[PDB]
RNA sequence: CUUUAAUGUUUGAUGUUCUAACGUUGACCCGUAAUCCGGGUUGCGGACAGUGUCUGGUGGGUAGUUUGACUGGGGCGGUCUCCUCCUAAAGAGUAACGGAGGAGCACGAAGGUUGGCUAAUCCUGGUCGGACAUCAGGAGGUUAGUGCAAUGGCAUAAGCCAGCUUGACUGCGAGCGUGACGGCGCGAGCAGGUGCGAAAGCAGGUCAUAGUGAUCCGGUGGUUCUGAAUGGAAGGGCCAUC
RNA sequence: AAUUCCUUGUCGGGUAAGUUCCGACCUGCACGAAUGGCGUAAUGAUGGCCAGGCUGUCUCCACCCGAGACUCAGUGAAAUUGAACUCGCUGUGAAGAUGCAGUGUACCCGCGGCAAGACGGAAAGACCCCGUAAACCUUUACUAUAGCUUGACACUGAACA
RNA sequence: GUUUAUUAAAAACACAGCACUGUGCAAACACGAAAGUGGACGUAUACGGUGUGACGCCUGCCCGGUGCCGGGAGGUUAAU
RNA sequence: UGUAACGGGGCUAAACCAUGCACCGAAGCUGCGGCAGCGACGCUUAUGCGUUGUUGGGUAGGGGAGCGUUCUGUAAGCCUG
RNA sequence: AGGACCGAACCGACUAAUGUCGAAAAAUUAGCGGAUGACUUGUGGCUGGGGGUGAAAGGCCAAUCAAACCGGGAGAUAGCU
RNA sequence: UUUUGUAUAAUGGGUCAGCGACUUAUAUUCUGUAGCAAGGUUAACCGAAUAGGGGAGCCGAAGGGAAACCGAGUCUUAACU
RNA sequence: CCAUAGGUUAAUGAGGCGAACCGGGGGAACUGAAACAUCUAAGUACCCCGAGGAAAAGAAAUCAACCGAGAUUCCCCCAG
């Protein structure tokens, strides 16, 4: 409810994106996670859309 | 006048499904249960649920060690 | 999404119908024999509030309001508008 | 007349080379955040028609 | 922004004048022996009214319809999916408007790993300081804690703390568990790529079990897989998702 | 109270005795002023109550007169009906027995009467529930629509401000 | 006076009166896709609607709600 | 409504308990005769048997095997004043 | 003079009994109300099915009325007997 | 008949005779059966016509995949133990 | 005023009936959707007009696939 959804996409030249949950009122920085990316087949850093 | 229980849930069907020298083929469940009643042994995984699986074509064997004496289930290799 | 019944909502329950907000102030839930239920409803208005009286049925009632009364601290004026502060969290508000 | 085919039965199965049926699973159009990836990776292939619910198939589209 | 004036201003907003559309249920004349109709003049209205199409409003005047189920008859009141315990008769399962409580989440750390640590409450002594804060010692033993109800579990701690961290990763998955089915759960191992650790190893979320909804329709991103003569595109499909 | 629940309110009148009637009080569950309030002569096959006269209404029925009923001659229906050689009782039993069990009683068959029973006859219960039944009716139910109403284009033009 | 022909004749309906309101006449309004008719061969001392119900004494306060009437500054808003 | 709380008569055992043998009692079981299904078999056969083993209550319901009726071919045949 | 009065015809329908496989699918008998009027009656017109008409009862519209009758869609549909 | 259960005082039938309720069409699947057999069979239509022509077609011998595409393999996947 | 409007007279034609088929103008609802409103039933029933022995359609501003086919109607496939 409160917790709402946001889009990791990747900073690779593609557009896979990872999709996950951040309270915003709580926390307001972007997470900048460090996932696997399968299109680049490595583990670039994402980061955090709408 | 009224009530205000008449509720429960679906009930989770735990319990052990194979019991003492019963062949299991490996990755077969032996004890579905809510915390670890029965401990992991020989051969035997740990699921998240505290499901004890077999890891090995074998039989089961129910124990009890240390000192605490928590039937351990492992898992003779036949 | 929160929608209500009128043989729910007891007091305060502010309640959202016909493009403004609505305060139920109190409410009396009546059903007689061989008749359905009714709610004479002592509503309040809340945006131009002197009062309203609504005799809802049993079916249907409003969808609520985001309708916040929290403690704000006047500080500041400018022109018209007056700015306040919350004490808890500090967000602005005009 | 001849029998009619259900349409929509018609553009969710089909039959596979020993007269079974193939479908999609039934979880995976929304709100997919909330489910694991080990649910979203079974779910991902096509699946076959029990023995129970096979006779209601096969009624409902004879010519396929 | 807020005023002022010039121009091409887009123009609408109304407001007199006119007669030729139009109206006349005003007089006269003729069809005509006819308080109908038509024509002919004349007067008064007059681009209004009225009508057609499109359009917003109002519209029980009128029409088609809906108005749930369980229920110790029905109405009323309560309840409807999920999780925990009992009833449940020591495998699983098991009903009642049976007896009790909870959920419609939270968390980027409250997840991962490595390294350490051990509670509750009384007791005495001690500045402010008390029944109770912090300090010290003892008794005590997990009566504590566990993000949240209950049960099971927990010292190798799953409880407390600190560092580094993103495995809360993608493709699969032998084998079972459990449902009438849709489905749901567990999962060693395999490939790719990472994290932590000297390493053995652990890690595809959290102590486990609630925290949730099928399809259809549609939205966004990706992928030339199709693309109604052909070339594109549109629209579909697949994949990620809402 | 055409309105009052409690309640036959309490008080007074009437009666030997009055839950009704009449007067009054006011604690009006829940009167009230044109969905009219309160009076009101006259009128009413209007509602309640009391009195005189009157009586078989009644105590409590008696008798008489006619028409049926009854017998006889003629004509000649009907609802009804699984079949019946169609008793009482106590029990049992789909839980109220002519039919079952135990038992008692009863020669065969009419006729006139009376209706306690045959869950007697008539009407596929109207009450109650149920059907994802039907009809009408209501409205701030849902979706439409006639009618009313607004503006744009058309019929529809000419002059200036 | 009228009423449920065939279980209800009443306290119901009607009524003369009263008041509100619509209607300026090609009237409001009704019937009708429309023509046309009724209203009315009438014209506000007239007609339609609604409530009340002879007469006597009367008819109190409330415009928040809903309808109605009036107003147009502002906000919102259709076709085009 | 009528005894009406052994079914009734009636019983002082014809009641109760113990122990003992007799007998009654079912469509059970056995005997005797027939019938049908199914499974085995031997040796036969177009399948039967001294056989043998067993089986045969039945609603909803499934399976099997038939009878009879009218009409068409066999049939201008056959039966029949 | 009068929706004046008493009361026959005419019009009505208040009470009671009888009738309720009736004499009659609403009548008879004994009483009862209006009876110069918002009266009654004959003849012939007119108004129609979601429509008429209605001193209003949802009454009446051919013994039918909270939507007539007839024919058709039509063998509507019936998870019920 | 309906039921948990009917002598039931639950339904139904006065009786008799006649009539009165699982059909027909076209598709589809399994069972039997007959034909031919990696083949099988035609539809309209033509026809001196329940013959013969007519192979238009239909099902089957090949699957996998959403599809392009590939093929005794194919899809999944960057690749499959 | 010419002329038209109207009147007259003649000539010729139509009028009405009819079972189905046929083209047009208007057009349901029950039902099915296990309720219902989109939808279905169904352009069905039904109503009205119009002709013929048949009627309507009919000589590509038709399809096709880059090769081609050659008006319309009807039957069998494609094809549930
Ligand atoms: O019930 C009711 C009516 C009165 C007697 C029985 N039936």
């Amino acid at each position: 409810g409160i917790r709402e959804k946001i889009k990791l996409v990747s900073s690779a030249g593609t557009g896979h994106f990872y999709t996950t949950t951040k309270n915003k009122r709580t926390k307001p920085e972007k997470l900048e996670l460090k996932k696997f990316d399968p299109v680049v087949r490595q583990h670039v850093i994402y980061k955090e859309a709408k | 006048g009224s009530t205000r229980n008449g509720r429960d849930s679906e009930a989770k069907r735990l319990g052990v499904k194979r019991f003492g020298g019963e062949s299991v083929l490996a990755g077969s469940i032996i004890v579905r249960q809510r915390g670890t009643k029965f401990h992991a042994g020989a051969n035997v995984g740990c699921g998240r649920d505290h499901t004890l699986f077999a890891k090995a074509d074998g039989k089961v064997k129910f124990e009890v060690k240390g000192p605490k004496n928590r039937k351990f289930i492992s898992i003779e290799a036949e | 999404m929160a929608t209500y019944y009128s043989n729910d909502f007891r007091a305060g329950l502010k309640i959202m119908l016909d493009g403004e907000p609505y305060a139920v102030e109190a409410s009396e839930f009546v059903k007689p024999g061989k008749g359905q239920a009714f709610a004479r409803v002592k509503l309040r208005r809340l945006l131009t509030g002197t009062r309203v009286e609504k005799t809802f049925k049993s079916t249907d009632s409003a969808e609520g309001a985001d309708v916040v009364d929290m403690n704000l601290t006047y500080l500041y004026n400018d022109g018209e508008f007056w700015h306040f502060m919350n004490n808890e969290t500090f967000e602005q508000l005009s | 007349p001849k029998i009619k085919t259900v349409r929509g039965a018609a553009k969710r199965f089909k039959k596979t080379g020993k007269g079974g049926f193939k479908h999609k699973h039934a979880n995976l159009r929304h709100i997919l955040t909330k489910k694991a990836t080990k649910r979203k990776r079974h779910l991902r292939p096509k699946a076959m028609v029990s023995k129970g619910d096979l006779g209601l198939v096969i009624a409902c589209l004879p010519y396929a």
